[PDB]
Formats: C-alpha cells, sequence, structure tokens
C-alpha cells in the first residue's frame, strides 16, 4: 500500500549530514518530496521534516536506518500518529490577468492574437488597467483571505499572498489562484507537528 | 578551562600526540603533497611503526587485518584525491564486517578547496556513504577533538571506519592558542532468556563476529556452551569464537556451512544469537530459516534470542522473541550464571549423529593428477594443529578456497580468523595477512587465497619482503595466469610450487617451516571443484544440496 509518510528527525548541526540523510533515502530509491530542516534553540542541534513516499515496511526499515546514523539522535514515523500538517507557501501573483499573462509566458520561450484580445492592457485605456489590476487584486485578496492567508507584498504588476493551511489547503488555492497567473510560487513542503488528540 | 597540551604544537605534532593519547602503535599509509605536514611528523617519529604499501588499498586491507588481530583500530595516512579515493574500497569492506578503522588523508590548502585544483576530490563526500562517520578539521584549534572522536566513533557500537579528511593548510599551521576541554542489556530481559534457555528442549547457540570483541566472548561462550550443554555454530565471522575441536562444537553455518549447523539450526526450538546479523547467506530464505524457532515461539516455549548491540540489526531480519541491545561479551556475563545445566544427551547425540553422518567429505585425487583443493586445507589443518594451533593466524582472499578454508580448516582460535565476509573483496587476503603478521609478529600468518583473488593485490609481496614481514602465502590456481613462482621471487617471495598429495605434507611442511620474518608462496595446481554443501536460491537451510557421496 505506497502511503505517504513524515519522519521527524532530530539531527547535527555540523556539515553533511543532510547529505548523509538525503542519501540514506537515495540509497533505497526513495524520493524527498518535500524536506524541512533548521535550527533548534540549541545551535548545535537541527530538526528535520521529511516527507516521501513508500510502504510502511519498507519505510521503516529506512527510519531504523537512518536513526542509526552518528548525527541522527531520534527519527519518529509521526505518520500513523495524530499530527497537524501544515504548509507555508509564498505566491507571486500577476494583476494583469490571463491575456496579458500569456505575453510573458511566450516571451520566455520567444501574440498577434494575444494582444488584440480584447481585455488586454494595450487595447484599454490607463484606468480600466488600473480598475482592473485592483478588481483581480481585490479577488485574489478576498480569496487569501479565505484560506487564511495575507498579502504581503503589492507593487504595479502583481502582489505576494501568504499561506499556512493543511497541504490540501495549500494545493487548493495554489490551483484556485492559477488562472490569474502565479508568477513564481514557494511553497515550504509539508511540516508536521504531533498531536495529543 | 583552557587546554595547554597543544599550544605552540604544529598540525603534525599534535597529531602524533593524539596519536599517543590512543595508544597507535602502528599505522599504515602512502605519501602526498596534500598530507606530508602530517607525513613526515610520523614517518620520523619512533613511536609509531610506518608501513608504506605498493598500494593505498593495501594499507586499507593491511590495516583491516591489523585490527582483525589486534582488536584496536588500524590507523590509515594516505594523501588526498587518488590517495584516499584508493581506500574506498577497504573502507566499505570495514565498515561492511564491522572493523576499527581510522583514515586520516589529505586535503588540499582550505583556499583551494572547491576550487577543483590539482588532486582535491571530494573526499569527505565519497567517503560518506562508505564509511561510520567523517569530517573535515577546518581549523587547527579542531584537530585533537576530531581525532578523539575519530577513534570513540570508530571504535564504539559496532565497530567501524572513519575518516579524517585534513587540509594541508591546516596540519601545517601552528596551534598559538590553548583550547577548551561495556554495557549488557536489561537484567530483567537477560534473565527472561537464561530462563527460556534452560526450559528449551533443543537450543543452539548462534556465536558472530560480536563474540570477539572482547577476549572475555569466548571465554563466556565456552561457558554458556558447557554450563548448559548447548551446540554451537558461527558465522563465518564468528571463526574462533568456540572452539571447533570440541564436540559440542557445530561448525559454519550458512550458505556454505556443515550441513549439520545447518540441519540442526533448524530443529532448534531455541536460538541463542550472539553479536550476529542474519546475513542472507546465513539464512538461506528467510521466511524458511529456523522454523523450529518460529514454531516454539508460537507457543511461547522459545524462540530466537538475540544480542546485538546495534539496534538496527534488531528484528531487522529475523523476528527476535527475546532483543537483548547491548554489548554481547556484557551481556553474557550476566547471562552465563543465571543457566543451570540440564541433561541434552539426546540432544547432542542427535546432532553428533548428524556431524558424523554428514561430513565435509569430497572424492580425494584418485590417480596422481592435480590436487583436490580440499586436500590442502586438510594437509594445513593437520600441520597447523600439530604445531600449535594457538600460533596460527590465517586470511583468505574471496573465492572457493574462502569456504575450503571455512569447512576444512578448523578454527579454535579467538580473532586468528581475517577474512572479507561482508563486502566479499578479491585480494583481501594478501594485505590483511600482511597486517596480520604485524599485529602478531612471532604467529604463523596464512594467506589462503586464489589464483584470481591474488593476482588483485599481489604487488605487497614487495612491502612483505621490505619490511620482513612473513607471510606464507598458500596460493591455489587453476587452469591465462602466469607464473606465480618467478612472480613471487621477483620482489623477494621465495615460493615454491606442489602439484601432488603424495608431494603436498613436505612441501606444506618446508613451506611452514620457512623464515617468520621471510615471504614466501606455495602455489598448488589446483583442480577447482564445487562448493558443497550448498543452499540453491530461494531454498531454506535443511534443503541443503550434500552431493559427492551423501546423496
Ligand atoms: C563467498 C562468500 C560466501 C559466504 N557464505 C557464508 C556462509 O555460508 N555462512 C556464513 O555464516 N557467512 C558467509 N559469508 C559471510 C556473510 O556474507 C557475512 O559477512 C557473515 O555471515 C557475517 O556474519 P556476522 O554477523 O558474524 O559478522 P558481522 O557482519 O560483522 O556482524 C557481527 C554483528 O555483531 C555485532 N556486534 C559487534 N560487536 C558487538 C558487541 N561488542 N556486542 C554486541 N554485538 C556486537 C555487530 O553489530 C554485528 O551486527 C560468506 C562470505 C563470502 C565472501
Ligand atoms: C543539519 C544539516 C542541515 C546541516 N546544516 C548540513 O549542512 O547538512
Ligand atoms: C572483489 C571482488 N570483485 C569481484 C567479485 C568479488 N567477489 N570480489
Ligand atoms: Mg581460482
Amino acid at each position: 500500500p505506497r502511503k505517504q509518510h513524515v519522519l521527524n528527525c532530530l539531527v547535527q548541526n555540523e556539515p553533511g549530514v543532510l547529505s548523509r540523510v538525503s542519501g540514506t533515502l537515495a540509497a533505497r530509491g526513495f524520493n524527498i518530496d518535500s524536506l524541512v530542516v533548521c535550527n533548534t534553540e540549541v545551535k548545535d542541534l537541527s530538526r528535520m521534516t521529511i516527507v516521501l513516499q513508500g510502504q510502511d515496511g519498507v519505510i521503516e526499515q529506512a527510519r531504523r536506518q537512518i536513526e542509526d546514523l552518528v548525527p541522527v539522535y531520534a527519527v519518529l514515523d509521526y505518520t500513523n500518529s495524530e499530527i497537524i500538517k501544515r504548509e507555508l507557501v509564498m505566491a507571486r501573483i500577476s494583476l494583469l490577468g490571463t491575456e496579458y499573462f500569456e505575453d510573458l509566458l511566450l516571451h520566455h520561450h520567444t501574440v498577434a492574437e494575444i494582444r488584440e484580445k480584447q481585455f488586454h492592457p494595450a487595447n484599454l485605456p490607463a484606468s480600466e488597467v488600473l480598475r482592473l489590476k485592483h478588481e483581480h487584486l481585490n479577488d485574489i485578496t478576498n480569496l487569501t483571505n479565505n484560506f487564511g492567508g495575507r498579502v504581503v507584498d503589492i507593487s504595479e504588476t502583481s502582489c505576494i499572498v501568504e499561506l499556512s493551511a493543511k497541504p490540501t489547503r495549500i494545493s487548493a488555492f495554489l490551483k484556485l489562484v492559477e488562472p490569474f497567473g502565479v508568477l513564481e510560487c514557494a511553497r515550504s513542503g509539508m511540516m508536521a507537528l504531533p498531536r495529543t488528540p | 578551562g583552557l587546554d595547554y597540551s597543544f599550544i605552540g604544537l604544529s598540525g603534525g605534532q599534535i597529531f602524533q600526540e593524539m596519536m599517543l593519547r590512543h595508544d597507535v602503535k602502528q599505522v599504515f599509509g602512502y605519501p602526498g603533497g596534500a598530507i606530508l605536514p602530517v607525513f613526515d611528523a610520523i614517518y620520523n617519529s619512533p613511536h609509531f611503526e610506518f608501513v608504506l604499501p605498493r598500494h593505498e588499498q593495501g594499507a586499507g586491507h593491511m590495516a583491516e587485518g591489523y585490527a582483525r588481530v589486534s582488536g584496536k583500530p588500524g590507523v590509515v595516512l594516505v594523501t588526498s584525491g587518488p590517495g584516499a579515493t584508493n581506500v574506498i574500497t577497504p573502507m566499505q569492506d570495514a565498515l561492511s564486517d564491522g572493523v576499527p578503522m581510522v583514515v586520516f588523508c589529505g586535503q588540499v590548502a582550505t583556499n583551494l578547496i572547491g576550487s577543483d585544483a590539482f588532486q582535491e576530490a571530494d573526499v569527505v563526500g565519497i567517503s560518506r556513504s562508505c564509511t561510520k562517520w567523517n569530517v573535515m578539521v577546518k581549523d587547527i584549534a579542531e584537530l585533537p577533538r576530531r581525532i578523539n572522536e575519530a577513534f570513540k566513533i570508530a571504535t564504539t557500537g559496532r565497530p567501524g571506519p572513519v575518516l579524517v579528511d585534513l587540509p594541508k593548510d591546516v596540519t601545517a599551521a601552528i596551534l598559538r592558542t590553548p583550547i577548551p576541554a561495556p554495557l549488557p542489556g536489561d537484567a530483567d530481559l537477560i534473565t527472561e532468556a537464561a530462563q527460556m534457555i534452560n526450559k528449551a528442549k533443543r537450543p543452539i547457540i548462534f556465536a558472530g563476529n560480536g563474540v570477539l570483541s572482547s577476549p572475555e566472548g569466548p571465554k563466556l561462550l565456552k561457558e554458556l556452551s558447557d554450563k548448559g550443554r548447548i551446540p554451537v555454530t558461527t558465522t563465518l565471522q564468528g571463526l574462533g569464537a568456540f572452539d571447533e575441536r570440541d564436540e559440542k562444537s557445530l561448525h559454519m553455518i550458512g550458505m556454505h556451512g556443515s550441513a549439520y549447523a545447518n540441519f540442526a539450526m533448524q530443529e532448534a526450538d531455541v536460538l541463542i544469537a550472539l553479536g550476529v546479523r542474519f546475513d542472507d547467506r546465513v539464512t538461506g530464505k528467510v521466511d524458511t530459516f529456523a522454523p523450529a524457532a518460529k514454531a516454539a515461539a508460537a507457543e511461547g516455549r522459545g524462540g530466537i534470542i538475540h544480542f546485538e548491540i546495534q539496534p538496527k540489526n534488531i528484528n531487522k531480519i529475523v523476528e527476535g522473541q527475546i532483543p537483548v541491545l547491548g554489548d554481547v561479551v556484557a551481556s553474557l556475563g550476566e547471562l552465563v550464571p543465571q543457566i543451570e545445566a540440564v541433561d541434552r544427551s539426546a540432544w547432542i547425540g542427535r546432532c553428533k549423529a548428524t556431524k558424523e553422518r554428514y561430513p565435509f567429505t569430497y572424492t580425494p585425487s584418485q590417480e596422481g593428477q592435480k590436487l583436490k583443493p580440499q586436500e590442502v586445507v586438510q594437509e594445513l589443518d593437520r600441520q597447523a594443529e600439530a604445531l600449535g594451533k594457538e600460533k596460527f593466524v590465517i586470511s583468505t582472499g574471496v573465492g572457493q578456497h574462502q569456504m575450503w578454508a571455512c569447512q576444512y580448516y578448523r578454527w579454535t582460535e579467538p580473532r586468528s580468523w581475517v577474512s572479507s565476509g561482508g563486502l566479499g573483496t578479491m585480494g583481501f587476503g594478501l594485505p590483511s595477512a600482511i597486517g596480520a603478521k604485524v599485529a602478531a609478529p612471532e604467529k604463523y600468518v596464512i594467506d589462503i587465497d586464489g589464483d584470481a583473488s591474488f593476482s588483485m593485490t599481489a604487488m605487497e609481496l614487495a612491502t612483505a619482503s621490505q619490511y620482513d614481514i612473513g607471510v606464507k602465502v598458500l596460493l591455489f590456481n587453476n587452469e591465462t595466469n602466469p607464473d606465480f613462482v618467478k612472480l613471487s621471487e621477483s620482489m623477494g617471495a621465495k615460493g615454491l610450487r606442489c602439484t601432488k598429495l603424495e608431494d603436498l605434507p613436505r612441501m606444506m611442511k618446508e613451506f611452514l617451516e620457512y623464515d617468520g620474518k621471510r615471504p614466501i608462496v606455495l602455489e598448488c595446481l589446483v583442480s577447482s571443484e564445487h562448493v558443497y554443501p550448498m543452499i540453491p536460491a530461494g531454498k531454506a537451510l535443511h534443503e541443503q544440496l550434500l552431493h559427492p557421496l551423501l546423496r
């Protein structure tokens, strides 16, 4: 039953242990779907969350192999337990709409019909471009507010939204804001902390 | 709160002090511009004997065999780039067979690291997978602690290799400032194991390399076998932990183990596994291994008792009903006082019966043709037993000859068995023997190598002659191959060739009688056969394949 698994590791904060831990999973032919690693309040210790797909049998012996590593102090397979799944995503979204957005898509591989589309900025006065950029901004803001997010940065052409929720909500929000034109995004990958519920 | 032991000392002076602090008396290595500040600080120091092999791979295998005889880490000192990458194979082998080993290798100056300079390689990254732990000393103030951690890691738990990457500018610097400064398993589980052992109807002891960790291991294994009247079998790396001339002793078990150990292990209702990872070449087919132990566990009357110090090797291949995490020699210390002697005549008789009904056998060279390989080993066993079995250390390559040495040579002495079993590196026999003869210069160090294995490291005979290291090479040849006599005498090994059973005792005696400070090769023209017993692919241990005259 190829299920998805989440490993939390307490690990030493020396160089190479990420390469050693990442490599230990690669030895077994494991693709790290997401990994998060940072310092603890203890400067010489780091906590990391590893997310991957595999059957529990192979994943358990992989987990027991990782924990054997010298810089590794503990690895917990939090998959079959009450954890709190969260993930932070940042996304820069264009306010110019799917008309103009194709120009950028075309020109980062490089147009006649697209620049003659009804709601392309070249065919519109400066205010309706201003009003539509703010209308698109208002839709993105209402959308990101509904998922529990925040509009962090705003510019003449785009805006940055910040959202932290379940990875399902994160994927849903990204797909839901896709038609505005995501210029670049950065999701943290799944992070987890066990719950007592 | 500051340590001044190293103030004013260069990197090499800090190094030799750190080597003395770890009772390091013998080192192996090869020079190079990236490690010269450390190389010149040890070669010229008289505290350490230095041995310069012809290849850095030999140095690693020489440190392996040195570490097997003298249960202490073998120190390796190679240069950066090509030198260090040559030790990758001996390093993975030490990790695969649990051999304590410490590799100090040079590196370009820290400002040139990453610039792909001359002889720069990601040694810390290449060794990372094949080493137990590694580090790159980035400042001279780190050097003493990183060395302490290197030896500590290499020798604790399951022993293994560590690599310390030493930049040239770090070890050539001077430290002008000070710096800041065997446990058993759970008592109740040990007790549970003893009570299970005492109530066992037919138990078996399964000894591995973990028993050889301390000299008190075999002493306590003999006590467990005597006080419990329990038969003993060993892995290929447990050879020597139990005296095989004991009538209680089943011999090696596994793919090519003894038919009686393969049979008795499958009938035993209790397994006493002592420092053994259950290799695929031990179990045959995992689900079919020890069915009587499996069934005795389902009824609560027995099962597998597992003593391991590494938590990843417990329940990793075989469900152990009573896991005893911790040192096995310390766990045994609290174990054998709880073992009550019980009548096990029938069980011993059953084993002893099969031991006499399915022995290692083979049709000898009927006419005057080439030697059967088993005949060469049997003649070595007879003459070594007469000369004094305790005076012998025996290493092997990797091949048929390796199994013949396990089958037809009787193993009595702890830490007298130096073979590559985990990684199976061919060419291991000759340098490991050179390393063995170094750790025990007074002992008969025999190398049982084959024509293909010997060919991978045979140039190290020049190292044996240069340092008066009298390794006695027993070469098995079958045939495309060179003249191994003229080959050996090219570099000082006064070798000779045998070719008949009627010729064998004289040649075997003259080869053992040769100068113990002078290498010699006994080439044997041998008719290579198959290895029996054998476990076919996907067959159980009791579906063994004895065949010559036992079908
Ligand atoms: C051609 C070939 C054929 C082979 N066929 C066979 C065969 O038929 N039968 C066979 O047995 N082997 C065979 N081998 C070797 C086999 O592959 C394994 O390497 C061998 O079984 C190792 O067994 P081991 O557990 O005793 O040694 P190791 O692999 O070294 O494991 C020893 C275990 O003891 C533990 N340990 C170490 N020190 C302590 C301590 N102080 N306290 C507690 N635990 C400790 C270690 O953690 C380790 O897990 C063969 C090898 C070759 C090259
Ligand atoms: C803890 C880990 C990420 C460490 N910082 C490394 O370099 O691998
Ligand atoms: C070293 C070595 N090479 C190839 C095969 C083998 N067994 N061992
Ligand atoms: Mg051969």
